[PDB]
């Protein structure tokens, strides 16, 4: 499901803050990251990305082809690629608190400079 | 004898781009008479100053082409440029190099006249507003400014995919565009990047008059999100010095001359 800058504005109000993140940052990271896809699914290297934050299952999410996974997360990659973004946004705090914005590669070549840009110019 | 004007007079401005009619390249050849053998179109009224290479990077997109040609023709007419079509064809199964392609693009047009200007484009991109004119400007051209899928709206300002136009100077000075960005993704962040590096900002029509179509399609085999798109973008300052122009390398496998394109296969090599 192909979300919208404002879309992921909107279902991600509570990850706002959070480790010294704004929803600028995110959006310009989220864009970079997955292009807004909830159903985002990217193999890299042996492992596999999933939706929007695209949460690696190499540690933490427990997926079909990886069942040995910490899963740190403790949820099944699947549950990354529906609609419903909570459990996403919840995964994601943990990926902040224990390694960090830099999960996302993307924040510091694209997120660093101008995010005045991201914001969702709608109520 | 006389200098084509600032602004060409047979602009429509806005036109409808729809892709359900099927098209027929024999009835687009008929429909535009003053193309020549490969692609090759010059005013005969006027002089344009605009020698321009329009470079797509192509592989298994035969139906976009066609679609490509019907549409850009007619207005790159309209818009009175002295140009050439270049569909440069990846050979083999290796994952797509965009930026390879576009690199010999500019090598193989410059071997059949002495084109000043170059626009680079993918074949999925119609411009819907003949005023977004498919040249160059005092400053590197992004040209497909709002396209359909990112809701007519510029994705983000650093963006300079899609569409884009440079002079052969411009071009030539930032070492060209890189070669090693194989698979989706990043090679025009860093081709942004060159051009910052060397002083030089985007210039880019506004969002009315960029409005762009984007015929939709299955993201392609063979040119899978790159996972080192982000690491090698951020240092461009550096590699842009030892990858690009200077270190292009490819084998010409076949050169074709349609008479509404000139199709290039080339070997461009695997990711070393
Ligand atoms: O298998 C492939 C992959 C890509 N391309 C070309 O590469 C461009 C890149 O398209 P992309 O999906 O990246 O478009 P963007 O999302 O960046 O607008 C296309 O327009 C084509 O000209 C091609 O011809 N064959
Ligand atoms: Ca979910």
């Amino acid at each position: 499901t192909e979300l919208t800058k404002c879309k992921v504005s909107h279902a991600i109000k509570d990850i706002d803050g959070y480790q010294g993140i704004s929803l600028l940052e995110w959006a310009c990271v989220l864009f970079h990251t997955s292009g807004y896809d909830t159903q985002a699914v990217v193999n890299d290297n042996g492992s596999t990305e999933y939706g929007l934050f695209q949460i690696s299952d190499r540690f933490w999410c427990k997926s079909s082809e990886f069942p040995e996974s910490e899963n740190i997360c403790g949820i099944s990659c699947d549950k990354l690629l529906d609609d419903e973004l909570d459990d996403d946004i919840a995964c994601a705090k943990k990926i902040l608190a224990i390694k960090g914005i830099d999960y996302w590669k993307a924040y510091k070549p694209m997120c660093s400079e101008k995010l005045e840009q991201w914001r969702c110019e709608k109520p | 004898l006389t200098a084509c004007p600032e602004e060409s007079p047979l602009l429509v401005g806005p036109m409808l781009i729809e892709f359900n009619i099927p098209v027929d390249l024999k009835l687009v050849e008929q429909q535009n008479p003053k193309v020549k053998l490969g692609g090759r179109y010059t005013p005969m009224d006027c002089i344009s100053p605009h020698k321009v290479a329009i470079i797509i990077p192509f592989r298994n997109r035969q139906e976009h082409l066609k679609y490509w040609l019907y549409y850009l023709h007619p207005i790159l007419q309209r818009q009175q440029l002295d140009y050439g079509i270049y569909v440069i064809n990846q050979a083999g199964e290796s994952m797509f190099n965009r930026a390879k392609l576009l690199n010999v693009g500019f090598k193989e047009a410059l071997k059949d006249y002495d084109y000043n200007c170059f626009v680079f484009s993918d074949v999925d991109l119609i411009p819907m507003n003949d005023h977004n004119t498919y040249r160059c400007f005092s400053q590197p051209r992004h040209i497909s400014v709002a396209m359909d899928k990112f809701g007519f709206s510029l994705p983000y300002v650093q963006y300079f995919g899609g569409v884009s136009a440079l002079s052969k100077q411009q071009f030539l000075s930032i070492n060209g565009f890189p070669n090693n960005y194989w698979g989706w993704g990043g090679e025009d962040d860093d081709i942004y990047n060159r051009l910052a590096f060397r002083g030089m900002s985007v210039s880019r029509p506004n969002a009315v008059i960029g409005k762009c179509r984007m015929i939709r399609h299955s993201r392609d085999k063979k040119n899978e999100p790159n996972p080192q798109r982000f690491d090698r973008i951020a240092h461009t300052k550096e590699t842009m010095l030892s990858d690009g122009l200077n270190s292009l390398t490819y084998m010409v496998l076949e050169v074709q001359r349609y008479p509404l394109y000139t199709k290039i296969t080339v070997d461009i090599g695997t990711p070393s």
